[PDB]
């Protein structure tokens, strides 16, 4: 997945999958891939 | 094995020690590997001392290895001194009613005291519960130094912030103190027509509701939603309330207190035989509160672990980790038009009901302005014009460019009444009242029509739109209207913005 | 007329000392109106026995305070808790003598306490004046899962917003916990190298001796701490270079004593001056009403300021707790403990002394190092990452383009 | 219709963007049911 | 062109319930204000509050 802001099952809490769900959570800090640049994954994260 | 849970209330109720002994009368095999012998106390008043006095002489007499207490007073006081008491004694301690059931924030690691009440964070969801059915996502903060207001806060700053629905959070506001002197006119003047969040106490809540209605804060768009802390004892409402202050509370009409001692008993029960099916047996009770026991008092086996997963008869009385209920009996009431706290909505098992589908508009006050922008707007489902979808199931709520509509949908052709649905309304028409109320600055509370089609006069009575319009059920009646001879005639009739006559269609 | 104040302290010399306050502030604001009588306790092992004790001494006597200080052995595990909720059931005031514990913070839980110490909380602020005065940026937590740490937390976030700055890891452990190893080894691939503690002293010790078998107490890090960090057996175990706080009188029984009784005279004399005064209750037993008066009482202690004080300015912020204190700003030097400035009620002011940084030099180490090696994360795009799988040998067969430029392989 | 079916990668930034506008809605409940895991598998779809 | 949103009449006191709400409407970056000095005073401290 490349990353969509999706509802958790427990407590309802936001969370990101793939690329910015690996990049939160500190696994991965710079992303190389055909990544759209959109308003909603701009608010949390920045892009070149 | 024998288990001995001692129940002490106070002489405010009328409920005997020998109706409690009976409560524990079902006879069904409640516990299969144990029974209880539950002895019944009733004390006068509650105080420090007469309270460790008596619950030390149940656990040293009766050697009880649970309690169960029932508070008449309002003191809160009494919460923590329960705590601090099965602190000292590791004795599972349950808080039903009074001061036992108003909650204190952090309760001691080593301490076996559970309690029959939500949290302020709670509270909170079950607030923002009711904005959202009612999507009233613009709101302001209002605060004051009472303490958690702090709690408060984070907590519905993360809720607004992992939330999609949008939440337009307008300010926060924190009155240190001197409300009507200085330095808090200028904070509460910024608020616009929205839905005020105030936490404070009752005393103070008075003087903050007064503040509010001297700068014309308490209009008939203006919601106010407060916790219990403000609301307080129910058979006393202050004067200056409005009316239509939302509120929510744990209900003491519905859930009574006999109801209250058997699910009690019933948990402790519960827990018993979890125990006993998971671990050895019961660990007898402590010696003595006095002596000064050298030992470090902490047993190999506790009841903590084991309240966490509890299943009675027919509710889930489970509880947290930090000491509260899964599923809290709270109810949402607000103040009506005859100055008494009506109860409206209920919250089980993580899902809110509310009685009114739509929000009622009530008169805040005898010289509050009448509501003249508020208008009921009929609407019937056309395929072109007025689509009627449901509910988002990811927003749980109408999704953009639609508005909500209540539809009375009946339960079965069986009954003759149904309840009203809200469901999100979309199209060409709904986009023209959109305008219209841009335009014209005019709020207004969509409902779908359900007893004609269109409008028909049979018997010399007009069903549908022109009947409910006629009759002073609704203002204007918005959707796919035709506008006809007798219709001109009855009602009166806007320009037409497109042109709707009679054709034919056949099949190529 | 009389007057009573309820003093529950360790030792029978304490008592006598604070009688001599009691008669010291008693003349001074004079006996003419109010006489200022003073009654004392002597602390017991049992919790029940502090309970029943305040109940039949203290409130019996009618008292309107109540001083509370630590017991002589060394163990503290919320000593004033049972006095502090008995006299919260009439609203009667509670004052801390040298309680530093967070949890009497909560004013929803102590209806009516205050103290004249700060907690444990408040040297997060300090901190922050480290990062204000040394340019740290990246900060590393590592607070408990008990009250304590989650306040400090709470505390730290709060002041750090007003900087539109956060932590960039906030690491948390259960207290007692024997092994910590997996938190310091996820801190370790971070990049911040400013490390905050907020635990007891068994989880300072437990946390420093796996960090120093982690090889992170070497140049290039930093570390900073509280009061129970650098006390006790977690100085035995604590790193060369650290940074701790250590109050100026936090362990001063006497000066505490005395302030606090002179403020508590000041605001009777002051609640004195006006109308509808209410008595304290007498008695635990019968009595079941809350002390009308005892919030109006407690306000005017909130909003006393004593003039001088042995400990300083004696003033209590919106949480009924101690403000503007001087924290001796610690710093171990070869194994000895010396100040390396002091902290006033607002700002830092350092001394003479060199600060000696952990790892030897002298220097103030940067907030962070720079990972040059970044976790890179990419998906199998067709047109863009071809993907394939590896030989035998760990790698894959080159290959060359039209142009016979071999291709770029990760 | 039930007989034209369009999909797309599932958890990516076309199904924001399409989640985002206000008139193309309807079609997103046509996209929802089909959505694929991979573009790969998405183009094979489409090939056979 | 012009844009003349709302007008607006103080007839009761400054302080009150009325002409809070009333206030509150302006939206506009011009206000024509009409009244004496006395009154004016209290209109702009109103406003500025």
């Amino acid at each position: 997945k490349f990353g969509t802001q999706e509802r958790v099952n427990n407590s309802n809490k936001k969370e990101w999958n793939g690329m910015m769900g690996e990049l939160l959570s500190g696994q991965a800090d710079m992303i190389v891939a055909p990544l759209t640049i959109n308003n909603e994954r701009a608010q949390y994260i920045e892009f070149s | 094995p024998a288990l001995n849970i001692a129940v002490l209330l106070g002489h405010s109720h009328d409920v005997t020690e020998r109706e409690l002994r009976n409560l524990w009368g079902p006879e069904q095999a409640t516990g299969l590997p144990l029974d209880v012998n539950v002895v019944a106390l009733l004390m006068n008043r509650t105080d420090p001392k007469s309270l460790i006095t008596h619950v030390c002489d149940l656990m040293s007499g009766a050697r009880i290895h649970g309690l169960v207490f029932g508070d008449d007073t309002d003191q809160e006081a009494v919460a923590q001194m329960l705590d601090f008491i099965s602190s000292q004694t590791f004795i599972p301690i349950l808080g039903i009613h009074g001061g036992a059931s108003m909650i204190m924030a952090d309760k001691d690691p080593t301490s076996t005291f559970f309690q029959f009440g939500a949290s302020i964070q709670q509270q909170a969801t079950v607030m923002l519960k009711i904005m959202q059915d009612y999507d009233w996502h613009v709101f302001s903060l209002v605060t004051t130094i009472f303490p958690g207001y702090r709690d408060f806060i984070s907590f519905i700053k993360t809720t607004v912030d992992n939330s999609f629905v949008g939440w337009d959070m307008q300010n926060v506001i924190t009155l240190d103190t001197s409300f009507e002197d200085a330095k808090t006119q200028v904070q509460l003047k910024k608020i616009h027509s929205s839905v005020i969040l105030l936490y404070c106490s009752k005393d103070e809540a008075v003087l903050i509701l007064s503040e509010a209605r001297s700068l014309g804060l308490t209009g008939y768009d203006f919601f106010w939603i407060v916790p219990s802390l403000v609301s307080g004892n129910t058979e006393l409402i202050p004067k200056e309330f409005p009316s239509g202050l939302i509120s929510v509370s744990y209900d003491d009409w519905d859930y009574s207190l006999e109801a209250r001692v058997r699910d009690g008993l019933g948990i402790l029960t519960t827990a018993a035989s979890s125990m006993l099916e998971k671990f050895s047996y019961i660990p007898e009770a402590k010696a003595s509160c006095y002596g000064q026991a050298e030992k470090p008092e902490t047993p190999l086996h506790t009841l903590h672990q084991f309240m966490v997963n509890v299943t009675w008869d027919g509710k889930d009385l489970s509880f947290t980790e930090e000491g509260y209920q899964v599923h809290p009996r709270l109810v949402v009431i607000v103040l009506n038009k005859d100055r008494e706290w009506e109860k409206v909505g209920k919250w089980e098992n993580q899902t809110l009901s509310l009685r009114h589908a739509v929000w009622p508009r009530y008169k805040s006050f005898s010289d509050c302005e009448p509501d003249d922008n508020h208008l009921s707007i009929v609407t019937l489902e056309e395929a072109p014009f007025v689509i009627v979808e449901d509910i988002d199931p990811l927003t749980e709520t109408c999704v953009r460019n639609t508005v909500p509509c209540r539809k009375f949908v009946k339960i079965n052709n069986s009954t003759n009444e149904g309840m009203n649905v809200k469901k999100c309304c979309k199209g060409f028409c709904i986009d023209i009242l959109k305008k219209l109320s841009r335009t014209v600055k005019f709020t207004y509370d969509l409902y779908l029509v359900t007893n004609g089609k269109h409008g028909k006069k049979v018997n010399n009575v007009w069903n549908g739109m022109i009947g409910e319009v006629v009759y002073q059920r609704a203002v204007m009646a918005v959707g796919s209207l035709t506008i006809n001879e007798e219709r001109s005639e009855v009602v009166d009739f806007s320009v037409p913005f497109v042109e709707t006559g009679i054709s034919v269609m056949v099949s190529r | 007329k009389i007057v009573n104040i309820g003093a529950v302290l360790s030792t029978r010399k304490h008592e006598q000392m604070f009688r001599e306050a009691v008669n010291q502030a008693n003349k001074r604001h004079g006996s003419w109106k109010i006489q200022l009588n003073a009654t004392s306790v002597t602390h017991k092992p049992n919790a029940i026995q502090m309970a029943l004790s305040v109940c039949e001494d203290l409130i019996s006597s009618q008292v309107y305070a109540i001083l509370v200080s630590h017991p002589p052995t060394p163990n503290d595990h919320f000593t004033p808790t049972p006095v502090s909720y008995t006299a919260g059931f009439y609203r009667i005031p509670v004052l801390g003598l040298t309680t530093r514990m967070s949890i009497y913070s909560d004013k929803s839980i102590h209806l009516s306490f205050l103290r004249t110490v700060p907690p444990y909380s408040h040297q997060s602020s300090v901190w922050f004046e480290m990062m204000r005065v040394y340019n740290w940026n990246h900060i590393i937590l590592l607070v408990s899962d008990d009250h304590e740490g989650r306040a400090a937390q709470k505390r730290l976030e709060t002041l750090l917003e007003e900087r539109e700055s956060k932590a960039e890891k906030v690491l948390q452990f259960d207290p007692g916990t024997k092994n910590v190893t997996a938190l310091l080894m996820e801190a370790r691939e971070l990049e911040a190298r400013v490390i905050i503690l907020s635990a007891s002293e068994d989880d300072a010790a437990t946390v420093y001796r796996a960090a120093a078998m982690l090889n992170m107490t070497g140049s290039g890090y930093v570390w900073l701490v509280g009061e129970r960090e650098i006390s006790g057996n977690a100085l035995r175990y604590a790193p060369d270079g650290i940074i701790g706080l250590q109050l100026i009188n936090g362990k001063n029984e006497s000066a505490h004593i005395s302030d606090a009784v002179g403020v508590v005279a000041q605001a009777v004399h002051e609640l004195l001056e006006k109308e509808n005064i209410t008595d304290p209750p007498r008695g635990c037993v019968g009595n079941t009403n809350i002390w009308k008066t005892g919030p109006l009482f407690k306000r005017v202690l909130m909003s006393s300021k004593y003039a001088d004080g042995v400990t300083g300015r004696v003033e209590f912020n919106e949480d009924g707790d101690r403000k503007f204190a001087n924290y001796s700003i610690m710093n171990l030097q070869n194994r000895k403990l010396v100040q390396v400035g002091i902290y006033n009620g607002t700002h830092v002011i350092p001394n003479d002394r060199k600060i000696i940084w952990p790892g030897g030099e002298t220097e103030k180490p940067r907030g962070y190092q720079m990972s040059t090696r970044l976790k890179i994360v990419t998906i199998h795009q067709e047109p863009f990452v071809y993907v394939k799988p590896t030989m035998s040998d760990g790698t894959c067969k080159e290959e060359f383009t039209v142009n016979g430029d071999p291709v770029k392989k990760v | 219709s039930d007989k034209f079916i369009y999909a797309t990668v599932k958890q990516s930034s076309v199904d924001i963007y399409f989640r985002r506008q206000v008139e193309l809605s309807t079609m997103y409940r046509h996209m929802e049911k089909h959505n694929y895991e991979s573009a790969a598998e998405a183009i094979q779809a489409v090939r056979d």
